[PDB]
């Protein structure tokens, strides 16, 4: 789901465990304790491992940084130091260009197309 | 059907029972329990040994 997770072998049919001093029904309300009695090995692809979905390492390639050549927050999942994910978040220099230049003259509207490029 | 079953088949499968539950806990994965146990059997060699009976006597007093 959303915040937690939960075969080659044949699935063999075992039952009727005993011991050399009963059966295993005998002594089932006192084996918890005994580590050794327990009936669930830890190695089956079927067993109940439940983890919690701890989120990847996400550095922020954010405004302040160097590499930068503007405000980007470069939200980066990376496993180890390979690149699983990338998405840029552009908008932090929206200055609503396209919007201005419905209100001024052709003339007027020239001016920011330098400022769209710095270079 | 008597003393001779409790001195016999019947009465050791409660002795046996017994002791084997005392015994089956400790058989469990820890390694702070594995080493106190360690650390505890150098007392044979500091011990004069003379008293080797009265461990013998606390041991299994342990038991119960
Ligand atoms: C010095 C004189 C020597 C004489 C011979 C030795 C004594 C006879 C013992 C026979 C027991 C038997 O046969 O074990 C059979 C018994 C129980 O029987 P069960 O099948 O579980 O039936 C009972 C079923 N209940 C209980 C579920 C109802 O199992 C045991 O307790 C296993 C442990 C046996 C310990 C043997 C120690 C021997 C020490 C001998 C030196 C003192």
């Amino acid at each position: 789901n959303d915040f937690y997770d939960v075969n080659d072998f044949f699935p063999v049919q075992v039952d009727g465990i005993e011991s050399s001093l009963g059966k295993y029904e005998e002594f089932a309300k006192d084996a918890h304790e005994w580590e050794s009695w327990n009936l669930q090995n830890e190695d089956h692809p079927e067993y109940p491992v439940k983890r919690t979905k701890i989120r990847h390492f996400t550095l922020n390639f954010g405004p302040q940084h160097p590499a930068a050549h503007g405000v980007l927050r470069l939200i980066l999942e990376l496993h180890g130091e390979e690149i699983l994910r990338s998405d840029p978040h552009v908008g932090l220099l929206h200055r609503g260009t396209e919007k201005l230049i419905e209100s001024k003259t052709y003339m007027q509207a020239l001016p920011y197309f330098d400022r769209l490029d710095y270079v | 059907r008597g003393i001779l079953q409790l001195f016999g088949p019947l009465g050791l499968w409660k002795l046996s029972t017994f002791i084997s539950s005392k015994l089956n806990k400790l058989v469990f994965l820890n390694i702070g329990f594995i080493l106190e146990i360690i650390v505890l059997s150098w007392l044979l060699i500091v011990f004069k040994v003379s008293l080797l009976k009265y461990i013998l006597l606390l041991i299994i007093f342990i038991i119960l």
